[PDB]
């Protein structure tokens, strides 16, 4: 009959990176959407399946929030279906999505005078993620037909790449923060709703 | 290091519409703040985000600008409105500098420069010091600079300013020369010259 | 997957236009408005529901709730005539559906005269055994063109070809005529005339078969 | 600035093959989807096919599956449609569209270029002068198919010039008249030529009006 | 209504050490980064340092790395700046400021705009014992003065600490009055000024004395001003 913590989701201090994005189980809740999306401080809030009017009169076994912060331009790439560099090679989305995308600017706390490098990115990779795929290795990646051991240079490049993060960029430049909630259903008592 | 600039100061009149033009290092685009700064009183957040309006405060104060030049603009100015200002970047903590000071125009008017030898008594203390004072002068810039022996005098010498009178809106300035009684016995070619605007030549008394 | 437009929108100047793009769940997927003018390539006026791209003016607003989406044009000027369609990428089976179209007519545009003017066919045409007149229509703004072609006063329907009206960037619209008949025709009947029939007026152009040396 | 252009369409025969090219220029083409969209002639647009930022997903229409090919090639910044086994309702302008992020929509749009198929052949046009405050003009006579560009004193008028649409004759072929405005005054001092291109029949036409 | 009462201010010979404190209410303490200001005589502000809400990332004026700790009591609601080894010239009036932006994480990160700010608390590094001023005349001679304007007064020289106050006949002679700001001189003792603008002609035949007050040695002299 608690409520569980939506704040420690959107107001934690610090996000982790799109290539690590955090991920949070929420269970035994009884949940109000209604502050959520009477916020009107978000960007952008869309979702499919379920209409954005019935998430507190539906009930459902649990709960999985994703946590990331990416360029703004390519918040759009955050939906099923869809390809680039989130979609193939950092998050991945099944086709039969259920959840709810939320995404707000946050140049006051991720850019600074000079280049913000703290959030990389991977670049590239032999192959695409599956849905719901998380990698974190730091293998060198191997382009050519020369098997570079490990050795940054000629046809071998380190997968990660920062972004710099100015506050003078523009609106599609500036970082985004980006929260994507995913409901699921099984053989379960439906601990989640209210 | 500081990272913005503005002029020392800006002379106006109440009712006038003032601005005060501020560059800032590249680099800042959005995150310039303005400050306002009475003496020895905490400064004041007037505008934030280059443009917006602080809550609480005046709406004839505004702020405008892009890149690398902004500017504060007083539509109205009131009474209250003289005082200190800064620009801030409002990332990695700049120095405040200067700033610019906001001071009432007035009619440029020269110092009556006047000249005073060491007391008697500090005399018998061992010390001689040597007063020049300038009442009532309206740009406040001046140059005093002492002569002994016809010989120029530096780091000797200290000067304290009044704020800008509020009767007459004036300055006033002193400047003190320390000498001892050991070095006071080599003397009487004493002099005080005044470089200001309002004398068409510098003036020695 | 199905979407639906209505044909036609209509709207007084100075006032809202609204076109509606329907479809079964919409509310679930993104909908992309795009705009062609007649003779032309197509440009999104807006993409992503609400999202507006560089340089379009902020009098095209966007929704999207439920099975219906919107798309809300304030202050209608005269430069807005252009067709509107709705597109929505399927994911389920990686598609893009486009809508139908939604013409957008302006109300008012006060009628205008077409201007017609004809040319004699030339001396190289002749010298080919062959004849065309190329009685020419100009600027008017409703939708309505008849031409009719006389020999002397005589009606002549032989080999008369006629456009369809077509809109123009200065939404008056323009028209053509052609008569191809042999040059032992036109070397025997002492004129020729095309008159153009807008709404009653009348206006007529008559050519005879006379040239200098 | 984003440029895009479109070539390699012209008159076909069904059965046989072409091969359609579309060249970027103002942008990041190695990260942006590419999609080839197809327009009726007076009819609503069509998607023909679609292709990602690494030629990883590629999607095509239910009614050119197994027919069409789509690739792409960042060295030179090219994308490439080879199409086969054309029927007859492939007859349609054909759109290069570009997508920023994603490859959800289609952000930037090209000129286009028309595509027909039917089994007639190309005929060369037939260029008359007309006699003439005046207005004179050329006309083109018994070509096919579209297009037909017309140009005044070599690409330098852009004021009084009017080009009206084809008429489609009893014969199914095609003929169009431009003319221009000009002042009287200049009738019999300034020389005025104009200029066609039948890009099917590779014919240029040179010709000049005076009464 | 936010506050942030500032305390711990005061004296202190070279080297010593203090500690400040700003006791905050109104907001969200621990939302919020906080930083310490300060302004030493006849300079400008100057960022002494800084922290986020947490406590987890602190800024440092260089002037002062290794010698000054900033930190929170988040339960408590305080800021505090803890001063070692000080200088003469870490001499100021310190403020404490609040960030209007909440959720720093990082000091170096995001935008820093400061809209509540402390009163201040006095910090005075030195080590001059408590000691009265000596008031000397300013020559009221009557050369190069024969016309309506005459220039006098006395010299409060030598004192400490601050402040020093000087009136003229009790306040009765309120107009023409200048009691310029004093200085820090390098025998760490302080010296100022006070002079008056009196036409020369009587205006009172020689009614002039100054009143300086110096509270803190419990100093009064009444000096009179004759040729
Ligand atoms: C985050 O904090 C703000 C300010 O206290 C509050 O308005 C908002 O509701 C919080 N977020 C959530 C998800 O509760």
């Amino acid at each position: 009959t608690n409520l569980c913590p939506f704040g420690e989701v959107f107001n934690a201090t610090r996000f982790a990176s799109v290539y690590a994005w955090n991920r949070k189980r929420i269970s035994n809740c009884v949940a109000d959407y209604s502050v959520l999306y009477n916020s009107a401080s978000f960007s952008t809030f869309k979702c499919y399946g379920v209409s954005p009017t019935k998430l507190n009169d539906l009930c459902f076994t649990n709960v999985y929030a994703d946590s990331f912060v990416i360029r703004g331009d390519e918040v759009r790439q955050i939906a099923p279906g869809q390809t680039g560099k989130i979609a193939d090679y950092n998050y991945k989305l099944p086709d039969d999505f259920t959840g709810c995308v939320i995404a707000w600017n946050s140049n006051n706390l991720d850019s600074k005078v000079g280049g913000n490098y703290n959030y990389l990115y991977r670049l590239f990779r032999k192959s695409n993620l599956k849905p719901f795929e998380r990698d974190i290795s730091t293998e060198i990646y191997q382009a050519g037909s020369t098997p570079c051991n490990g050795v940054e240079g000629f046809n071998c490049y380190f997968p990660l790449q920062s972004y710099g993060f100015q506050p003078t960029n523009g609106v599609g430049y500036q970082p985004y923060r980006v929260v994507v909630l995913s409901f699921e259903l099984l053989h379960a008592p439906a601990t989640v709703c209210g | 290091a500081q990272m913005t600039q503005s002029p020392s100061s800006v002379s106006a009149s109440v009712g006038d519409r003032v601005t005060i033009p501020c560059r800032a290092s590249q680099g800042i685009g959005n995150w310039l703040a303005w400050y306002q700064q009475k003496p020895g009183k905490a400064p004041k957040l007037l505008i934030y985000a280059a443009s917006s309006l602080q809550s609480g405060v005046p709406s004839r104060f505004s702020g405008s600008g892009s890149g690398t030049d902004f500017t504060l603009t007083i539509s109205s100015l009131q009474p209250e409105d003289f005082a200190t200002y800064y620009c801030q970047q409002a990332n990695s903590f700049p120095p405040f500098g200067q700033g610019t000071r906001l001071e009432i125009k007035r009619t440029v008017a020269a110092p009556s420069v006047f000249i005073f030898p060491p007391s008697d008594e500090q005399l018998k203390s061992g010390t001689a010091s040597v007063v020049c004072l300038l009442n009532n002068f309206y740009p406040r810039e001046a140059k005093v600079q002492w002569k002994v022996d016809n010989a120029l005098q530096s780091g000797n010498s200290q000067e304290s300013v009044t704020e800008q009178d509020s009767k007459d809106s004036t300055y006033s300035l002193s400047s003190t020369l320390t000498l001892s009684k050991a070095d006071y016995e080599k003397h009487k070619v004493y002099a005080c010259e005044v470089t200001h605007q309002g004398l068409s030549s510098p003036v020695t008394k | 997957y199905v979407l639906t437009q209505p044909p036609s929108v209509s709207v007084a100047p100075g006032k809202t236009a609204r076109i509606t793009c329907g479809g079964n769940n919409i509310g679930s997927k993104s909908v992309h408005w795009y705009q062609q003018k007649p003779g032309q390539a197509p440009v999104p006026v807006i993409y992503y529901d609400s999202d507006r791209p560089s340089g379009i003016p902020e009098r095209f607003s966007g929704s999207n709730s439920g099975n219906t989406a919107t798309l809300t044009i304030s202050r209608v000027e005269v430069g807005d005539e252009a067709d509107y369609y709705c597109q929505v990428w399927d994911s389920s089976s990686d598609r893009a559906v486009f809508g139908g179209g939604t013409t957008l007519t302006v109300l008012g545009q006060p009628k205008a005269a077409p201007s017609v003017t004809l040319f004699p066919p030339s001396s190289e045409e002749l010298q080919a055994n062959k004849a065309t007149l190329v009685c020419l229509i100009s600027d008017f703004y409703p939708g309505a063109v008849t031409v009719a072609w006389k020999a002397d006063s005589s009606p002549v329907k032989a080999g008369v070809e006629t456009t369809t009206p077509s809109k123009q960037s200065n939404n008056k619209y323009a028209a053509s005529s052609y008569l191809s008949l042999t040059p032992e025709q036109w070397k025997s009947h002492r004129s020729y005339s095309c008159q153009v029939t807008h709404e009653g007026s009348t206006v007529e152009k008559t050519v005879a078969p006379t040239e200098c040396s | 600035e984003v440029q895009l252009v479109e070539s390699g369409g012209g008159l076909v025969q069904p059965g046989r093959s072409l091969r359609l090219s579309c060249a970027a220029s103002g942008f990041t083409f190695d990260e942006s989807a590419m999609h080839w969209v197809r327009q009726a002639p007076g009819e609503g647009l069509e998607w023909v096919s679609g292709i990602s930022w690494n030629s990883g997903r590629i999607a095509y229409a239910d009614s050119v599956r197994g027919r069409f090919t789509i690739s792409r090639d960042n060295a030179k910044n090219s994308l490439y449609l080879q199409m086969n086994s054309l029927r007859a309702e492939d007859t349609a302008l054909y759109f290069c569209a570009l997508t920023t992020s994603g490859w959800f929509s289609f952000d930037y749009w090209g000129q286009g270029t028309l595509v027909t198929v039917s089994s007639a052949s190309t005929k060369g046009p037939s260029v008359f002068p007309l006699a003439p405050t005046a207005a004179l003009g050329c006309l083109v006579k018994d070509y096919f198919p579209e297009p037909v560009t017309v140009s005044w004193n070599s690409g330098a008028l852009t004021s009084g010039v009017h080009t009206f649409p084809a008429v489609l004759q009893s014969s199914g072929l095609y003929s169009l008249s431009s003319v221009v405005t000009v002042p009287s005054s200049s009738l019999g001092t300034q020389t005025y030529i104009c200029n066609v291109n039948h890009k099917p029949s590779n014919t240029k036409v040179d010709k000049r009006v005076e009464p």
